[PDB]
């Protein structure tokens, strides 16, 4: 019913790990059209990249098992990986529409535009993995410009060691390693996020501080995994 | 797993294997 | 598709951790009349057991939440997400009480057959019973008593102290009598009996079924532990 009312069912959803009610309850918050708090836009991320998150994980073990066969096998796991790509697709393009007639037109402030179009890059990286032939790279992209807009913007208006600017070099840099297959751009990404944020320590916030070494050691991790 | 950003009792009956 | 086929489909689906899926494919092999294969049978149960296992666990997450508070709205918000759990919850048991009741134990010619399926009724009648309130409750704690009294005095005559499943019927028939029963004793006494026929026994394991054998025997321990302290 009321705005609460939902938020109230989607954190009980939450708690039950029923992802599917959540993300739908915050779908209908997303739908009254007002712009998302912090808290709700952190409830609706997280539903959605749980609902989303389990179908790209059954679709990696059915791709997976599917090229490792014989066939008539290779064509049932080849018929279930297409059932799971369309329930996939449905979810991301649920989030994209929610994007684009929602959140980001009602981002008032640098800070969630660069979330919602960070998040537009995601869903779009999610459509990319799944992709093939003609589709493809007009996915791709759509998911860089949403990254790029993005970046230029954190670039502009927030602080090199704000968690939502360092969690977008993050991801961004994961999009040219693992989808446009440019590990020297994703380094160099992720690198320069890095360098940039101990270059200006003085900025760590009490709110923040936590969050933001966070993910400058995830920056870490992925450089020291790549230059491997 | 993709390296991206991460999104932050029982009874005592038969466990029931799974393969 | 084929029985081969859903059978096919339905380990994919578990590899996909994707349980609903497994589900339907088993139950359309179930539906097809036939007596199912070992293979088949367990395929069967691990789908139903994680569907219904999400819903129970879901269910205590929210009932618990419900009772610990506070605002008589977020009370009513915690009741009626309960209740559509329970509402799934029944819809699933229903589906694999009908299941055996008509396909399933009326073809299970065999008395290892009879005692799974007959303990599986158990089972969901349990889980039931964890989520019934008041006038309908005795009647389902029965219909759970019940079936576990027949796969018992089956598994009592005609399996021998060891047999994996004649264990795990006691196991699941002693939790049966702790939880729902509020019976700790006769918990104890039926634990304790299964083990210590079986250790009586021990000369009676099979190449198929040490390792399940002494598994469950362990787990009977491990109950009696917890219970006894």
């Amino acid at each position: 019913m009321d705005k609460n009312e939902l938020v109230q069912k989607a954190k009980l959803a939450e708690q039950a790990e029923r992802y599917d009610d959540m993300a739908a309850c915050m779908k209908s918050v997303t739908e009254q059209g007002a712009e998302l708090s912090n808290e709700e836009r952190n409830l609706l991320s997280v539903a959605y990249k749980n609902v989303v998150g389990a179908r790209r994980s059954s679709w990696r073990v059915v791709s997976s098992i599917e090229q490792k066969t014989a066939e008539k096998k290779q064509q049932m796991a080849r018929e279930y990986r297409e059932k799971i790509e369309t329930e996939l697709r449905d979810i991301c393009n649920d989030v994209l529409s929610l994007l684009e007639k929602f959140l980001i037109p009602n981002a008032s402030q640098a800070e969630s535009k660069v979330f919602y179009l960070k998040m537009k890059g995601d869903y779009y990286r999610y459509l990319a993995e799944v992709a093939a032939g003609d589709d493809k790279k007009g996915i791709v992209d759509q998911s860089q410009q949403a990254y790029q807009e993005a970046f230029e913007i954190s670039k502009k208006e927030m602080q090199p060691t704000h968690p939502i600017r360092l969690g977008l070099a993050l991801n961004f840099s994961v999009f040219y390693y693992e989808i446009l297959n440019s590990p020297e751009k994703a380094c160099s990404l992720a690198k320069t996020a890095f360098d940039e944020a101990i270059a200006e320590l003085d900025t760590l916030s009490e709110e923040s501080y936590k969050d933001s070494t966070l993910i400058m050691q995830l920056l870490r991790d992925n450089l020291t995994l790549w230059t491997s | 797993r993709t390296p991206s950003l991460p999104t932050p009792s029982k009874c005592g009956s038969l466990g029931n294997i799974h393969h």
